[PDB]
């Protein structure tokens, strides 16, 4: 299970 | 705040449109929404930086976005269903982050009748103004098409939002090509009505950069009460 | 102790289209998933036998997010290439690694999330799980972005939360491959360079996990330095190897030893010749 | 695709009560959640944005709760007011795309003191308008191809509910304003 | 940034001639990932070769593998040729059957 969604820079 | 022009727009089958949205300073993310009532809302495209990582949400090819801070949205070949309110919002940077929404841009398909409104200001009762004691002021705008008519209340040139009232839904005269009608009221104290000018001015969005062609163009028309 | 971890890499590809993005997922020392921007599948293919039995909803679920990643990476490259005032045809890399590890009690012990651009460090999540480290000034704002987007939080709740919650799910299911300990296969060979000298060679094959320490003694002394040690390397079955060797004046061979210590062995194995 | 639901579209409270909506959404692969308010035509506003289980943020008299493993997010309104009357939206964000549950819309019922139902006139500038004032407020106007009205709208120290009505041919508009009211004109 | 590749050729298990085995060519600790690799049979590039999905170490330096089925007898010499930035020319290191 990946993290559902990440950030960006 | 946010800016999103044109406030409204009416044009026909088989032409282009440019939809502006200007996010607030420093916003970096933008969302494009359209809403078909009564379908519900669903999402079209999100922009970050200067890049469109996802496309496969806006339905077809005529739709295509450009980011120019500010950006535009283009659909060549305006056709039948592409007939909704198009909304634009911005959160700094980040998707989950709090979105702030633009004014809104209506758009209606068609080819063709279209015309500006009536504006007729009624005046209230002999005895009612002494009944309350109460004062009251009415307005009424009909015989127009299509919806993209927003009301402006003016008095001494400076607007008023205190007591005013506009109706939310327009009135189809019938029932599917028939045209519209609206009615805004007001209440003002009564000593107040003894030699001022209470403006019911009404904005109709026609076409004032001429398109194909009783005119009828962006106009303000206004009926006045004493 | 045990851990489940995702490595991310997206390589910019100028004038020839979408940046290649490779996502690969590891639990402990083995590889259980993969995604590739140039994959036939365009979806998350299982790499380890035990995870294939996972639901049809799972692979759809996972695929959906790993896409979201490569989207965001396709974003990151761009929104970095303008921070650093750099060209369009530079073909840069971005790296993200994240994941959680657990004790023998089997619960949260460590959380990692780290991020580097075009090689050297960029930004890393402090183990505080509440603060950040900025390698650059460019980073220090990305810090300030996340510092306000409350980014520390979501990740934390993921790592303390569903990262672990699923890590056990994986282990219990992949009890077979993950929880094992296959003690290394020990071997030794002699290969001469002359009559003047000779080269003793210490082999450790077919071991899991990969973290192994194998040392090499002369009469009891650790001949630290005339010895050569090579990055523990992989093989099939997903098992590992390592190789160490020295110069040995001819005849003085039986003086030299070899100690192979590993989690699969109760006490170090002394390898001789012979 | 994964489903989202809110419940229900339609709540009508007496301006004294309190209110709660029920945005469902999945358990799995949660990340964020959003609550939106949509008055008529104007800016839809971000109200709360929910991040983690289990949080409880409130602003003024609006409040909301998140629960993740159990797929739901409640939103409470306190001391309902006219001002509140809108349509409320929960959003579900996972994997860089949005999922809005079918809207849920709130209308309150403005309570007024001292109701005097006088049906005033019509207008001149010589044409006709026929209506009502006060009249609160579950006295609900609802009509008939050329007999025209509107329902309704509310004002400002006091509030007034008033429904304008006009026509042209023959029938006029006051004894014709009958479509409800009593004890009024 | 620039980091030299560390090449390392080797057989999956030790070699009993003419029996079912595999050959690996594990590269390591390099940057940026712009790598050219080829597995040889006396100078023979053929591509029924697989490859490990690309990963790295928090030294920030990618590492891959290039396995392939193989069967040697007494003198079928193999090698590995790898091309990368920071290399004057692709460096060929062959396969000593005991390294």
């Amino acid at each position: 299970n990946l993290v559902p969604m990440v950030a960006t820079v | 705040g946010v800016s999103q022009s044109p406030s409204n727009k009416v044009t026909e089958k088989g032409k282009d449109v440019e939809l502006r949205c200007d996010p607030i300073s420093g916003h970096t993310a933008l969302y494009w929404y359209r809403q078909r009532l009564g379908q519900g809302l669903e999402f079209l495209i999100y922009f970050q930086g200067n890049s469109a990582p996802d496309k496969s949400g806006l339905p077809s090819d005529r739709f295509s976005a450009e980011r120019t801070s500010v950006s535009t949205l283009t659909i060549q070949r305006t056709q039948q269903e592409d007939s909704a309110v198009y909304l634009c919002a911005s959160s700094q940077t980040q998707l989950w982050e709090t979105q702030y929404f633009g004014p809104g841009t209506r758009l209606l398909v068609l080819e063709d009748n279209v015309f500006p409104p009536e504006v007729a200001v009624f005046e209230p009762s002999e005895a009612e103004i002494s009944h309350t004691q109460k004062a009251t002021l009415v307005c009424l705008a009909t015989g127009f098409y299509p919806d993209h008519v927003e009301l402006s209340w003016w008095v001494n040139g400076k607007e008023v939002h205190s007591g005013v009232c506009t109706d939310p839904q327009p009135l189809k005269e019938q029932p599917n090509d028939s045209r519209y009608a609206l009615s805004s009221r007001l209440r003002v104290s009564a000593t107040f009505w003894q030699r001022n000018h209470f403006r019911c001015q009404v904005q109709f969005y026609g076409l004032s950069e001429n398109d194909e062609w009783a005119k009828p163009v962006t106009q303000i028309v206004s009926a006045e009460a004493w | 102790s045990h851990s489940m971890r995702y490595f991310f890499t997206s390589v910019s590809r100028p004038g020839r289209g979408e940046p290649r993005f490779i996502a690969v997922g590891y639990v402990d020392d083995t590889q259980f998933v993969r995604f590739d921007s140039d994959a036939a599948s365009q979806r998350m293919e299982p790499r380890a036998p035990w995870i294939e039995q996972e639901g049809p909803e799972y692979w759809d679920g996972e695929t959906r997010k790993v896409k979201a990643h490569s989207q965001t990476h396709r974003v990151d490259l761009g929104t970095l290439r303008g921070y650093y005032n750099q060209s369009e045809a530079g073909s840069h890399t971005v790296q993200r690694m994240y994941g959680c590890d657990v004790g023998s009690d089997w619960r949260f012990l460590r959380g990692y999330h780290q991020y580097a651009y075009d090689g050297k460090d960029y930004i890393a999540l402090k183990e505080d799980l509440r603060s950040w480290t900025a390698a650059d000034m460019a980073a220090q704002t990305t810090k300030h972005k996340w510092e306000a987007a409350h980014v520390a939080e979501q990740l934390r709740a993921y790592l303390e939360g569903t990262c672990v919650e699923w890590l056990r799910r994986y282990l219990e299911n992949g009890k077979e491959t993950l929880q094992r300990t296959d003690a290394p296969k020990t071997h030794m060979t002699h290969h001469a360079v002359s009559d003047h000298e000779a080269t003793l060679r210490c082999w450790a094959l077919s071991f899991y996990p990969a973290e192994i320490t194998l040392t090499w003694q002369r009469d009891g002394e650790d001949q630290t330095q005339d010895t050569e040690l090579v990055e523990t390397r992989p093989a099939g079955d997903g098992t590992f190897q390592k190789w160490a060797a020295v110069v040995v004046p001819s005849g003085q061979e039986q003086r030299y030893t070899c100690h192979v210590q590993h989690e699969g062995l109760p006490k170090p194995l002394t390898l001789r010749w012979e | 695709i994964l489903n989202v639901e809110q419940s229900p579209q339609s709540l009508h409270v007496q301006e004294g009560d309190s209110t709660n909506f029920t945005c469902s959404f999945p358990s799995s692969n949660f990340y964020a959640l959003h609550w939106y308010r949509w008055e008529t035509a104007k800016s839809p506003e971000a109200l709360f944005v929910m991040t983690l289980n289990g949080d409880e943020k409130k602003k003024g008299r609006i409040s909301a709760t998140l629960n993740t493993k159990e797929g739901y997010s409640y939103l409470y309104i306190k001391g309902s007011q006219p001002e509140d009357s809108a349509t409320y939206l929960c959003a579900f964000i996972t994997g860089n795309q949005f999922y809005f549950g079918t809207g849920t819309s709130l209308t309150v019922i403005p309570n007024i003191q001292n109701p005097d139902p006088a049906v005033y006139q019509l207008r001149d500038s010589d044409k006709s308008v026929c209506l009502f004032t006060d009249f609160d407020s579950q006295t609900n106007v609802s009509q008939s191809s050329d007999v025209y009205i509107t329902d309704k709208c509310v004002l400002d120290d006091f509030k007034s509910n008033s429904a304008v009505a006009w026509s042209n041919k023959s029938d006029f508009a006051c004894a014709n304003a009958f479509n409800i009211p009593e004890d009024t004109f | 940034i620039q980091r030299t590749p560390k090449i390392q050729v080797y057989s999956r298990h030790p070699a009993e001639n003419g029996k079912s085995n595999f050959l690996n060519c594990y590269v390591s600790g390099f940057h940026p990932s712009d790598i050219e690799v080829d597995l040889l049979k006396n100078g023979e590039r053929i591509e029924k070769v697989e490859h490990s999905d690309l990963s790295f170490s928090k030294d920030w330096s990618f590492y891959l593998l290039y396995y392939t089925e193989f069967t040697p007898t007494e003198k079928d010499e193999y090698a590995c040729r790898v091309n990368h930035v920071t290399l004057s020319q692709p460096k060929i290191v062959k396969w000593d059957r005991d390294m």
